């Protein structure tokens, strides 16, 4: 029983084989017999950024009761993709071959957002009674705070250090917390309307959150008060997300259909701008190169942008990827396999395209024609 | 508390140019390895003479030129680390380089990039000398130079000169414009192989002529495209200006764009393209490199304008280019019939040696990567051609492995006679990638070939005298018992039977005298001459005691107890007469130490009568008790000379008048000829402590000497006051000079520690230790050979190595190449050494082409076989002993199977016995694609004796002793406490081993991504990874388990791993693909560190190249629990070690090293503060306590002694003791391999 | 940048002083007028 | 005295003492069980006890699926071995 299998191990022996004899990185050349020269994602920088696009469909995993899916998590290191119940459960799911069917019962409400700590130890989940439960990668108990917040949580980041994190709810207040022992620390009074996103810069102290009051505000994880807030959205701000490495840049989707990037480097300095036809629902910054993110929308149509590249269309968009909205966009840590998640009760796999393959920007991802895996060959490339 | 030191200097060419730098008398070459910039003099017959050489402390990127006005001196431009610039000139006055003006554009570059910068920004010069452009990537810094100041201000734009610029590819000025015009490659939609299919001919084209209009506070471009190209193919990365336009070379395709910025042809390489003239070529070439090294040469007077373009195989291209629209657009390959290009690969410059008004016979200086650097001639170009090596460049490629081993003191008896080198180890390391890949032996002495090993023929000092060159009367000496004999070096031996000598006194000197007419003996209180047939004919009484003889033909001089000066003169009538030669009056007045009499033209300038660089005058130098030099000639008239600044020893010296404190540090002076065929004047300086100083006399202005203390070449050897007393304590240091020891013109120092100077003709004289036994007397021997006497009374006859010896590069490098023609091993790797079998073993990794098959039998579809292929791996072990250096056995893997790790491993073997038996493990890892699930397996081998062939040597065979395919790729192999881990795909895994050699796993760890190394220090494991750095595992045995004990809070691409213990605390060594060096220990008692799980971070010490290995030595403690100390091998060639230091010392080495970096200064302007700690890592570990570079700390011996004084005076009452006690501790940390088992 | 004159000693060099950057449990403690959005 | 296998198994490392009390680790593998240890202060010695200490869960006889992939909930109460030796897999 062979199945598909995507480990990065032989594609690091090659890139330090390379590295450690002072041999280049060869150009990747429009054959199969390249593919062995494909490196890992994060030896690609600059140009060739473009080969960490995920355009190519792997895997589509559904589990035997078909929940709804509230949001999708990698584990730190990426070897297992945990995925939350309606039901309030952890579906874990193999990274290397995407088959698993570990139900877990983690929460007793809707896990609604998962969220790993920066040095792998930890996690932490909240639900849709605004419980938040602290984990161990071993899935043990270590914290369970109950009514954290009143309604249901929606997003929640952790420090750079990890001793500290932030969350919010559908309320119009943000909390941090100290992680060591869950402590309620200060409590980031403001805002007018049900806060929907929240997010930690990767280096600085710097907390940006999005609300349904049409405003992205900037807090103060010590002061505790807004010490700058966004007035370019014209309706509510979806979600809002720091460039993972460097957070020299900041993201915010809102319901009026535009995208808009900030650069914090010089006074909230806008770079983007791109208004859509359909509702921008999630987004994705790449974990390795800057500048590229990827858009869910309401109606699947992944699109994957780059600010060097095109500042008003994405260089990359797959009008299909998912049959309903697409809820939960997650990126490999390691950056070679795209999970999304949609309201059709299914989970999707996208890795980096191959030299040469029959089906290419041309699948029932791309293009409508049922829909299906091929969960039975021995390669990525399939004929025809 | 860590210190960086350079065991080797890196050797990889990477940069070169010609100009007139220096001089303006000849064409001279720079070399930049890494970051030492080397000027030569290429000759004639292409040998290259060093003639200066400097060392920078950042690593040099790129080098430019541009000339200053007046002046035939072209000023150089120094490009460093990220966007740098340096203007570099050269004053002939002090015959330094000094820096004219500096750059920075790293922080203006970081203020509108969206993205990191690229590591290395690169640097363009237009063919007008008006301007020059660095940029990194999409951002370029303009640098403008007048045709008052020499640069004005600096102005850098993005992409305000053009709109359509999006994502640079290449940037060049181009030829033949009034103004500066610069061309732009450019992508503004990026696409690969996988995005080929869907937008098609991606690159564009423009070229901008630039308005520069400098001004007093800023600097204005206002830029006007001359042109623009639309569609070009996406593999397109190099830009080759010509003089009607350029040649945009790419993977595939080359495309010709004049000026106009029109498209002329385009020509096919491979069959890797498709779709306007297009030439089409079955030649299957490929430029996968990101840059692709070229030379293009201008026409001469006539119409010759060739272009040679380079292949990563070192393949040599012709492109030729003809106009009246240009015509003929093609491409040629010019063949190499004796495939002298087959060890090198890599090319990275190419620079015309030789004008020659021509373009046929041409003289091409080419740097590699693996093999070493090659000076080539091209006679005659066509479209008969050929090509030969005039010179060469020792390049020990990248080291790759490291191990210790035997290589000498195999032998424990040489000839009748204990091994001169015994119990010496040495450092094996394997070097180049591919066909060239070979054993690079790093001795820690010279090793010495024996020819004869005669026993107790002396018993303090030996003279071997020559009647016609024909080695007989080898007088010997006693001075003990006040007895000298005679002895026949012609096979008779059993002394003379009387021949007149003295015999009943301590004999001084013994040499033969009046072109060899006449011997003179001068014993303890007598001077006699003699004969050939040894007849007594003058004899003159001494009432003191003679200290000191020195002989030329007229003259010979001898020093007495009181210190008097007595020159006598051979009479050249009739001999036997020895006249009195008269002396200064100041002389008496004076007192001398020690004298010799000398030939040089070093004061050709104050004597009357001749200002020839010829015609070397005889001097009498004497060194005085305040450490001054001073000489004056036969007709001296009373005019006494001198070197001045030798009392203080000071970076230059020059001849002067004598003018009127004894601290006697000289004790011995010699000026001679130094070098193998190029031979130069050195003024070489013994000092009471046994260290060596040197100059180096400039061929013009032959009246002054200089020495480099930028250039780290000369090691140290002892200590001005009294420390390292034990180096000359037991046995004097005496210098012999001899012209020709094979060859070579060299300066032997005896004593306990003995050490031999050889310069090369391409690099600065080295000092080396000689043997691994003491020296108490050297004589001259045959021709081209010396005898060496030990403190034994032994007698060695000895020659110096020079099949596979080079003498440069700070230590001697043995070059053991173990693929002949009639096997080719390619590139080898994971280089042990079996401890009881005294045998080497190695892995090769021939390169195959990669079928991309899937999990079961079948390949994947779209697998092309019209069509080259990318490179697979193919390895195997190979078992080679160093006496002979051949390979016994070898044993062979399958397909795509490359061993990741070897490691000859004490296995125990019985729990309860303790038994230990040392097995070779090799972790073998299948090299296939991500799309396949990891495979891989490890063999445990046996090495047993066995009956050799009908051939010696051939005794030991590799015995399986398990085997066993696991699932995921074993890319690494360690030993814990007497079990093997093994690392599987996100896995490590521990296992056991019974006498039955059966395997069965005990532990098991899950690691993040992927396991780049592993080390173990007992029972405690690091283990390092590609993305998260590495953590600290700890092993326990009765219920087996993995322990995981702590993590690297810093995530990076860790490349070796190593353990710095230093005394009580424990400290890990981890080097990243950003030529890092990070320093990290486990303290689990900081409140921060979460109970040891947190590895804090210490130092990031940034490298200038890209670490490969790393191995742990134990340290050689000089004066003072085991001492461990780093070894780790380089990408460029260079080796480096890591020696842990106490507090004390630290603090000491750090005050030193800081107060070097402010009061002294440095060569290119450049802080050694930003080019090691400006790094990613800066705000993380300790401020004050950063890795400490040792060729910093290097220069504190080249300072004069007054200001070596005074900086030690900055922390530390007697601090210049202590400093340079562990400086010699630190230069002496590797000599552990001197004293083995 | 720098135009090299004959005076000093330390100065003929690329300058080195990067500002100590505090860092708490929080982050990196920063200026907080900055992020203005003007 | 071999450089090229220098002796490392024991060596007087200063986080001894804090490797023991945590974890019950000691630098010499292959020590005697303590044979004084019931399964907290059985041993005469202490915690400071160069002889090997061996928790409860080390005594089972059937290894824990669970531990083997990395997700056993219980982590030192569970009643599987902890310990990977192919012996006695389930």
């Amino acid at each position: 029983t062979q199945r598909r299998s995507v480990d990065v191990s032989s594609p690091y022996i090659n890139l330090y084989y390379n590295r450690r004899h002072g041999l280049p990185n060869l150009v990747v050349e429009p054959e199969t017999s390249y593919t062995i020269d494909i490196m890992p994602p994060n030896a690609y920088r600059g140009r060739d950024r473009v080969i960490n696009l995920p355009s190519k469909f792997t895997h589509l995993s559904s589990n035997k009761v078909k929940h709804v899916i509230p949001a999708i998590q990698w584990t730190p290191e990426g070897r297992r993709l945990v995925v939350a119940t309606y039901s309030g459960e952890f579906s874990l799911w193999n990274a290397s071959s995407f088959t698993f069917e570990t139900l877990m019962q983690a929460h007793d409400s809707a896990v609604t957002t998962m969220k790993y700590s920066h040095d792998s130890d930890w996690m932490i989940s909240g639900d849709a009674d605004g419980m938040i439960k602290i984990w161990q990668p071993n899935f043990s108990m270590v914290k369970e705070i109950d009514a954290a917040h009143t309604e249901s949580i929606r997003d929640m980041a952790f420090s750079s250090n990890d001793s500290k994190f932030v969350t919010c709810s559908d309320d119009n207040i943000l909390k941090i917390w100290n992680f060591s022992n869950g402590k309620q620390e200060r409590v980031l009074s403001g805002h007018h309307w049900d806060v929907k996103s929240c997010d930690w810069h990767p280096e600085m102290g710097l907390i940006a959150s999005a609300s349904k009051d049409n405003l992205v505000k900037l807090w103060d994880p010590r002061s505790g008060n807004c010490i700058s807030s966004i007035l370019k959205f014209k309706h509510t701000v979806l979600k809002t997300r720091f460039q993972p490495t460097k957070g020299n840049l900041l993201m915010a989707i809102s319901k009026d259909k535009s995208c808009r990037v900030f650069d914090i480097r010089y006074s909230m300095k806008e770079l983007m701008c791109v208004r859509d036809e359909t509702d921008y629902m999630t987004l994705e910054w790449h974990p390795i190169n800057e500048s590229m993110f990827t858009l869910a929308c309401y109606d699947g149509s992944l699109k994957h942008f780059d600010l060097l590249q095109n500042l008003n269309e994405p260089i990359l968009t797959i009008p299909y990827a998912h049959d309903k909205c697409i809820t939960s966009l997650s990126y490999n840590p390691v950056g070679h396999i795209f999970a999304t998640a949609a309201k059709d009760r299914t989970i999707r796999f996208w890795t980096r395209a191959r030299p040469i393959d029959p089906n290419a920007y041309d699948d029932p991802t791309y293009n409508n024609k049922k829909i299906n895996g091929w969960f039975f060959g021995i390669n990525n490339d399939i004929n025809a | 508390m860590n210190v960086y030191d350079d065991v080797l200097d890196a050797t990889v060419v990477s940069h070169s140019l010609a100009t007139h730098f220096t001089t303006s008398d000849y064409e001279e070459l720079l070399v930049v390895r890494t970051n030492i910039l080397s000027v030569y003099r290429p000759t004639r017959d292409g040998k290259l003479y060093l003639t200066d050489e400097f060392k920078f402390h950042g690593l040099i990127t790129d080098i430019g030129l541009i000339p200053q006005k007046d002046s035939p001196l072209s000023c150089l431009l120094l490009c460093t680390g990220v966007a740098k610039i340096s203007i570099l000139k050269f004053n002939t006055l002090t015959n330094s380089i000094d820096t004219l003006s500096l750059h920075y554009y790293e922080g203006k570059f970081k203020g509108k990039s969206l993205v990191e910068l690229a590591k290395i920004s690169t640097l363009r010069m237009d063919p007008g000398s008006s301007c020059a452009l660095l940029f990194n990537n999409d951002i370029i810094a303009f640098l403008p130079f007048h045709v008052k100041f020499t640069a004005p201000s600096v102005v850098l734009v993005a992409s305000e000169l053009y709109e359509g610029a999006k994502n640079i590819i290449d940037i060049q000025f181009l030829k033949n414009f009034t103004k500066p015009t610069i061309a732009l490659l450019y992508q503004p939609k990026l696409v690969w192989a996988g995005n080929t299919t869907i937008s098609k001919l991606p690159t564009q084209y423009v070229i901008l002529t630039l308005n520069i209009q400098p001004a007093e506070s800023a600097t204005k471009i206002e830029s006007t495209t001359i042109a623009f190209v639309k569609e070009l193919p996406w593999d397109l990365h190099t830009i080759v200006p010509v003089s009607n336009g350029a040649i945009i070379v790419g993977t595939n395709e080359l495309a010709f764009l004049d000026n106009t910025g029109v498209l002329q042809s385009t020509v096919l390489l491979n069959s890797f393209a498709d779709k306007k003239i297009i030439n089409n070529s079955s030649l299957e070439i490929m430029f996968r490199e990101k840059n692709t090294t070229s030379i293009w040469i201008p026409s001469s007077k006539n119409n010759d304008e060739t272009l040679l373009l380079m292949d990563l195989k070192s393949n040599i291209y012709y492109i030729q280019m003809e106009a009246e629209l240009l015509i003929k657009f093609d491409i040629f390959k010019l063949p190499i019939v004796n495939d002298l290009l087959k060890e090198n690969s890599n090319p990275k410059c190419i620079t015309r040696l030789n004008a020659t008004n021509s373009n046929k016979n041409m003289d091409l200086f080419i740097g590699f990567g693996s093999g070493n650097a090659l000076v080539l001639r091209l006679n005659n170009l066509k479209s008969p051609f050929d090509i030969e090596l005039l010179s060469s460049l020792r390049n020990v490629g990248p080291i790759t492995s490291l191990t210790v081993g035997k290589v000498s003191s195999i032998d424990d008896v040489v000839k009748g006679l204990p091994n001169p080198n015994k119990n010496e180890y040495s450092l094996v390391a394997t070097s180049g990638n591919g066909s060239g890949s070979h054993l690079t032996v790093i001795q820690t002495s010279v090793q010495p070939e024996i020819e004869l090993a005669l026993k107790f023929i002396s018993i303090t000092q030996i003279w071997n005298l020559k009647i016609k060159g024909r080695d007989r009367y080898l007088i010997t000496t006693d001075s003990t018992k006040s007895r000298s004999d005679i002895y026949e070096s012609d096979n008779n031996f059993k002394l003379h039977k009387g021949g007149r000598l003295r015999r009943d006194a301590t004999t001084v000197y013994i040499s033969m005298f009046g072109e060899e007419k006449r011997i003179i003996q001068v014993t303890t209180n007598h001077l006699y001459l003699y004969d050939t047939h040894f007849r007594r004919l003058t004899t003159i009484k001494f009432d003191y005691e003679v200290i000191h003889v020195s002989v030329m033909d007229p003259y010979i001089l001898v020093t007495v107890s009181r210190g008097d000066i007595k020159i006598f003169e051979l009479e050249e009538k009739n001999k036997r007469k020895l006249l009195k030669v008269d002396l200064p009056e100041i002389l008496n007045e004076m007192v001398i130490t020690s004298g010799l009499i000398l030939k040089s033209n070093m004061c050709n300038e104050f004597l009357i009568g001749l200002s020839k660089s010829q015609e070397e005058q005889l001097l009498f130098t004497f060194v005085t008790a305040d450490n001054q030099i001073i000489f004056f000639t036969k007709d001296h008239n009373d005019r006494i000379f001198q070197l001045n600044g030798v009392d203080q020893l000071n970076e230059s010296l020059y001849i002067s008048t004598y003018q009127l404190v004894p601290d006697p540090s000289i004790k011995q002076v010699m000026i001679n000829k130094l070098g193998h065929d190029n031979k130069e004047e050195y003024l070489t300086i013994l000092t009471f402590g046994g260290e060596i100083y040197q100059y180096r006399k400039l061929p013009q202005r032959r009246s002054r000497f200089y020495r480099n203390v930028t250039r780290n070449d000369l090691a140290i050897t002892g200590a001005p006051d009294n420390a390292y007393a034990k180096g000359v304590s037991s046995i004097e240091r005496i210098m012999h000079y001899f012209p020709d020891y094979n060859g070579y013109s060299v300066i032997f120092v005896t004593g306990s520690v003995p050490y031999i100077l050889i310069k090369e003709d391409d690099s600065t004289p080295k000092i080396f230790k000689f043997g691994n036994i003491p020296l108490v007397s050297v004589t001259p021997w045959s021709e081209r050979s010396v005898m060496c006497v030990d403190d034994i009374k032994n007698a060695r006859v000895y020659t110096l190595t020079t099949d596979n010896m080079y003498y440069g590069n700070k230590l001697p490098l043995k070059q053991i190449k173990i693929s002949n023609v009639l096997d080719d091993y390619k590139t080898l790797q994971k280089l042990v050494y079996h401890e009881r079998a005294q045998l080497f073993l190695v892995s090769y990794c021939k390169r195959v082409p990669y079928e991309a098959l899937g999990e079961d039998g079948e390949k994947v579809i779209g697998y092309d076989e019209n069509v080259p292929h990318a490179e697979g791996f193919q390895s195997g072990i190979l078992l080679i002993n160093p006496k002979s250096w051949k390979v016994i056995d070898k044993i062979d893997f399958p397909k795509n199977s490359v061993v990741n790790e070897m490691r000859s491993s004490m296995i125990q073997i019985n729990s309860k016995t303790k038994r230990k038996r040392e097995y070779i493990i090799a972790g073998v890892a299948n090299a296939t694609t991500e799309d396949t699930p990891p495979t891989g397996a490890f063999h445990i081998y046996d090495v047993i004796e066995v009956v050799p062939e009908p051939k010696p040597d051939t005794n030991y065979k590799l015995k399986e002793i398990f085997q066993e395919e696991v699932s995921g790729t074993v890319s690494t192999v360690c030993e814990v406490s007497g079990r093997f881990m093994i690392s599987q795909s996100q896995k490590v895994l521990v296992r056991d081993i019974q006498e039955d050699n059966s395997v069965i796993p005990v532990a098991f760890l899950d690691i993040p991504v992927f396991v780049t190394d592993s080390k173990s220090f007992g029972n405690l494991l690091i283990i390092g990874d590609a993305m998260q750095g590495f953590q600290f595992i700890g092993f326990d045995a009765e219920p087996y388990r993995m322990i995981s004990l702590g993590r690297s809070m810093s995530k990076f691409q860790t490349m070796s791993l190593e353990f710095l213990v230093n005394g009580g605390d424990m400290y890990f060594a981890a080097t990243d693909a950003d030529r890092n060096v990070h320093v990290l220990k486990y303290a689990p008692d900081e409140p921060n560190s979460l109970s040891g799980q947190r590895l804090v971070h210490c130092s990031s010490f940034t490298l200038h190249s890209t670490n490969s290995c790393m191995m742990l030595l134990p340290r050689n403690e000089e004066f003072g629990v085991p001492s461990f100390q780093n070894v780790g091998g380089q990408v460029d060639g260079s080796v480096f070690k890591i020696v842990p230091l106490s507090e004390e010392k630290y603090r000491r080495l750090y005050v030193i090293q800081q107060q070097i970096i402010d009061r002294e200064l440095q060569l290119g302007g450049l802080n050694p503060r930003m080019e090691r700690l400006a790094n990613d890592f800066y705000q993380m570990g300790h401020s004050m306590r950063p890795m400490l570079d040792f060729n910093v700390i290097r220069r504190f011996c080249g300072l004069a002694i007054d200001r070596r004084k005074s900086i030690a005076q900055k922390a530390g009452r007697h601090a210049h003791f202590e400093a340079w006690r562990d400086i010699i501790n630190i230069e002496f940390s590797m000599r552990s391999l001197c004293q083995g088992k | 940048i720098i135009i090299q004159p004959s005076a000093a000693s330390k100065h003929k060099m690329f300058p080195f002083n990067p500002a100590k950057i505090k860092k708490d449990d929080y982050g990196t403690v920063v200026d907080f007028t900055m992020f203005l959005p003007d | 005295m071999s450089l090229i296998h220098p002796d490392t198994a024991k060596y007087p490392f200063k986080f001894e003492p804090f490797l023991r009390q945590e974890y019950s680790f000691s630098l010499d593998p292959d020590r005697p069980i303590c044979e004084f240890y019931n399964s907290p202060k059985s041993c005469p010695r202490g915690p400071l006890c160069p002889k090997k200490h061996v928790l409860p869960i080390f005594q089972n006889k059937i290894v824990c699926r669970h531990w083997l992939r990395g997700l056993c909930k219980k982590n030192d109460q569970c009643e599987y071995l902890h310990e990977y030796n192919l012996r006695k897999m389930p």
